[PDB]
């Protein structure tokens, strides 16, 4: 929980600085300065890592072939008065804007497509950072990508310290110590300046080593399909 | 091109729009029960055990 | 086909003649006593083997004639017919001697199999 | 794949309620069937209404003060 | 294949016409609603304005 | 929002310097000093990472040979005397000079055409930085001249903090690091221009590991097509 | 605008030093000092890269062998006494002295000619950094010079703020780092000439990125012509 | 078949012709003198031999 | 590509209004066809210019005070 | 050369500088109506039901 | 091939002549414009000079 | 070969000595000029000093 991190960081790794209050707890004047850096730690995890990968339906409609990822076109999005809502989200997957990279593209029966291929002239490029470019849209169909998610952002203003963060806790200590690398680094001077540097490379060794041993299943060998496709 | 028509999502995401007829169809069966009502005794037998509620209308 | 025009392309696209001279090397009347083509004088920091490079066609792989040779061997083992060759094939129809029939190896037994088949369309002629 | 996680996705937490509609889909034909043809006693609030329903309704309670 | 969920999903989906009339029914008229004990009575939605209870 | 970027700014990164007014908001007079170094930012990325392409049209007039990308010349910027506009935007795509890069240029129906081959005399050379030379130009044609495109920009004068800015959670340190970076550079201060290279090397770094992670999907293979070209 | 350059310099760049007037902007006294290293570096970016080039139309004289690049000689500039204007500009190409480098040379009907070829008598030579020698003029010819064109020249004593700078918002930031560096190496202050230096090398490595991108499409690739010409 | 199929893909996929110029080599007149096929003249920084390479079929391996 | 990207470029929020003109296309045609015909009564708000109208403008409604 | 006349973008654009004209037709059509006069009873008939308001003049 | 959406634009392009002529009809003459109710009335543009209401 | 620019271009070029001669023609000599209503003639130039007006 919010409750356990903040006490974490106020008692161990921000003791010696302003935003710990001396190992007292985190003060509530600054939850806004702890919640920006822990939303970019987060997100930084989850970008590097395969910590959340959604999937997310786009119905095709027949005058639209830009569909942008942005819960204002939601269907579980009631508050936005957009006249087609293409985006089709459910109880269980609400796609909050948490999208880093889309990896795989399907359609309604399940069969993979191409994604930015320039030859093929039945791929789905992507224009911008959060658009998705349908050349050949059709009324009676419906998307199927796939994207690598972030972490429901937590908001500046949030006062509940009951939200969860959801983390291994494997990666507790490498959200903590990017968390103290961001904060040690505002300040220009250099004693501090060099213990934010030393947080900065003791975060990016918590990674190698979580990469060297695969804590989270993601660089894993898959069967050779090669000879087969190949012919032999 | 391929139309798919009918296939698992437009059957399931039909099913989901419809999902407050089918809760209220729920509370209905659950919760209470309606009066159904017959021209004559013969069709009283003629009804099924769940019909716990009958009247019969006769000359 | 392919890869003879690889081979072409290898050899042409390049810069056979292309010479390049380094900017800092001859003073302005060295230069043109360079271009005339007689001897020149070079400044005490460069030096001749590094200032002056005339480029070659880069050499072709060893890979690609072996493979010409190897895909125009796979063609002379499906047919039959071998560039050159001494034939015995044209001189052994019909009821020959002996010993002309007696040097037919498999590339004239093949070449006479065709042979047979083109004297019986022209005795099926010669009949009508 | 069995198509299990369509119904996961979108019937999550009312499988319960489709399950229980299913179980007792004969008894759901048998009410709609009574309903459509007027076999429920129709009630009504008033008078000048009671007209204003189809023929086919042919029970019917009346409510008045 | 075992499809057990999809299968009732479509089993329902099939009838999904009959629910729908139903439901229109009921909320398009008003009929008479039947309770047994007088508290599932109280715990009805006051969209019922017409009851009948069955005692001993 | 701007008024997050502002906050995020005034507390954690601009903390120990002037602009960020020890962590309570950046002022409002330092508005057009910030605004100015997000721009460049903002220009910065864009122009290295492909986070917006558009395409604009260009209608081919038969006495016009040269062709500018100004919005002087737009058919929707209605303030402009120019007696010939014959950029082609829309409600939607509205070519707010936003041009880093000319990449592709079509024609009507959609068919390539070369750029800047000498070669070649039917291609569209590109005379200056925001010119377009039909050396053939056609009454009854439209060029479809496609460009990686910049983020709208920011006025420096702006004052109301709901003007979106629209980048990735993902590049939303690096862009914090870039303004950082700019505003730490001015002072010739010894102590302060090393907090300012740092700044610049921490930027570098974050754009190394999107360029390394592909977080935008820019560097993906495409299908090799030679073989076909060349006839195998 | 040179008003929105001079407020960037003012606060930013030129913030620690007296010609930035602690960022209020640039006094209207040191117009004369910014503008002077504004047109070198304009002069350094429009001569490293091709952000402006231009044509220029020589007709020939019977009498004349030698033809300076001068505004002297031009036909729009009437303010000249000279008796033969052999310059042919255009209101819309007007020749301000915006010569860098002569690169192609053409004729009447479109012919290119040689430059400064030695060994071929019927090639334009060029005795000085300004002049072209037809060694062979006819009455009934003209040229069509091509070169690399510089911004046109802004006066020292300019007052209107209402000039157009006209370079791309990418080359911006390498325009202000270059007169950053130049106003901060003037004085033989260890401190501040260890700052002038570091703004040279954070202006060549600008520049060098823009290399490496090539945003001015620049080092583009051509069709191959060699086999044609070999006759292959 | 497979050999004889790695053999062409070998050949055939690798850049037969592509010529890389390093960008700084060159300036603008020197580079067109390059392109049209006559002598050209480089900046004392580069060197011909590294600044200049035309790709080739890789050799196939002679298991093969 | 079925040029959907020009519609939505061109036509992007106008695309309601675009289909409800299409969808009533043959009560367009029938009233570009009454009015063409003068079959519609047309109004002038004076006299001396019902005159001005075309003789083919066979009802007219007048106003006067 | 080639001279591209009637092409997609030439349909869509034209449709899109006559989109006062559509929304006009479009607010006629759907907020106010207008009075359809015929000469006769049988051409009443000969009307189609979308005109609501009609106008027969008689001697 | 389903262009639905060009299939649609097409289909109002081939008749934007009639479109034309009937917008140009309307805002050069003049006629009498009837309206249901007397909301819509008010509702009405005030370029409508002459309005009719039909009321039971 | 489309050069509608430079086809009118020639096009005037053919016809351009029957420009000099009416430009030569009404600079030296001097007609009468007429004009429709007051108007244009307040705004045209001081070097007509022969006007003439025809109105209803």
């Amino acid at each position: 929980k919010l409750s356990e991190l903040f006490q974490m960081l106020s008692v161990g790794e921000l003791s010696l600085i302003r935003t710990g209050n001396d190992g007292q707890g985190i003060r509530t004047q600054d939850y806004p300065k702890v919640i920006a850096q822990l939303n970019a730690g987060l997100t930084n995890l989850h970008a590097r890592f395969p910590l959340l990968e959604k999937e997310v339906i786009i119905q095709q409609y027949e005058q639209i072939s830009k569909y942008y990822l942005r819960s204002e076109f939601a269907q579980m999005n009631t508050t936005s008065t957009e006249k087609y809502k293409y985006l089709m989200d459910s109880p269980t997957e609400r796609f909050l804007d948490d999208v880093i990279r889309v990896e795989r593209v399907f359609d309604e029966c399940g069969c993979p497509l191409y994604l930015n291929n320039e030859p093929c002239c039945g791929s789905i490029v992507t224009p911008s950072f959060d658009c998705i470019q349908i050349v050949y849209p059709i009324e009676t169909n419906a998307l199927f990508v796939t994207y690598r998610a972030n972490h429901p952002k937590i908001a500046l203003t949030t006062t509940d310290l009951n939200t969860e963060v959801r983390i291994p806790a494997s990666h507790e200590k490498a959200l903590t110590y990017y968390i103290a690398s961001q904060l040690y680094s505002n300040s220009p001077n250099p004693e501090t300046a060099a213990k934010g540097v030393e947080w900065s490379q003791r975060f990016e060794a918590e990674c190698t080593k979580i990469e060297n041993l695969d804590l989270d299943n993601a660089h894993i060998a898959q069967t050779n399909v090669k000879p087969e496709m190949r012919g032999w | 091109v391929e139309k798919f028509i009918g296939t698992a999502y437009d059957v399931v995401k039909t099913v989901y729009d419809n999902l407050g007829e089918i809760q209220f169809i729920y509370n209905f069966l659950n919760d209470y029960g309606v009066l159904i009502t017959v021209d004559s005794v013969t069709e009283l037998q003629e009804l099924p055990t769940t019909a716990k509620y009958t009247r019969v209308y006769s000359s | 086909g392919a890869t003879t025009r690889a081979m072409i392309d290898i050899l042409a696209r390049s810069a056979n003649g292309q010479t390049g001279i380094r900017k800092d090397m001859l003073d302005v009347t060295n230069r043109r006593k360079f271009d005339k083509g007689e001897d020149y004088e070079f400044n005490a920091n460069v030096d001749p083997r590094q200032g002056i490079y005339m480029h070659v066609s880069p050499e072709i792989p060893q890979s690609a004639p072996m493979m010409i040779q190897y895909q125009n061997n796979e063609a002379e083992s499906l047919t039959g017919v071998k560039s050159f060759s001494q034939g015995i094939a044209s001189q052994a129809l019909g009821d020959v001697a002996a010993g002309i029939r007696g040097a037919l190896d498999a590339a004239s037994k093949r070449e006479l199999g065709i042979l047979r088949r083109l004297a019986q369309g022209v005795v099926e002629i010669g009949r009508k």
